[PDB]
């Protein structure tokens, strides 16, 4: 996500027993209209295994 | 600002003329029209028909 700018923020949801990640997280960019760039150009962007999901 | 970095990425992820000279193969049939050749046409002898004895 860096590529489409700068980040502020990153983390995932990992379980708490294991350190696993729960495949879903949530970032922060410090700019909202690259954010919303990067979620239309991810909306439904196919990727291994399964579609990636953003919104 | 649409943080051009951004678009950049956008993209990325969206994304006197002359007959030529050509090449003339020459003739190559796989048969001659007239293979057996003929012979001469005007040969030595018949450049000389007959001869000429007038007394001139």
């Amino acid at each position: 996500f860096a590529q489409f700018g700068d980040l502020k923020e990153v983390r995932l949801a990992r379980n708490k027993k294991t350190g696993n990640s729960r495949h879903y997280g949530f970032l922060e960019f410090v700019n909202k209209e690259d954010a919303m760039i990067a979620q239309e150009s991810m909306n439904n962007y196919l990727l291994m295994g399964h579609l990636l999901q953003v919104r | 600002a649409p943080s051009a970095k951004a678009t950049a990425a956008k993209k990325a992820v969206v994304k006197t003329f002359r007959l030529p000279k050509t090449l003339k193969l020459a003739r190559a049939p796989k048969y001659a029209s007239k293979a057996v050749p003929h012979y001469n046409r005007l040969d030595s002898y018949k450049v000389i028909e007959q001869p000429i004895t007038s007394e001139t």
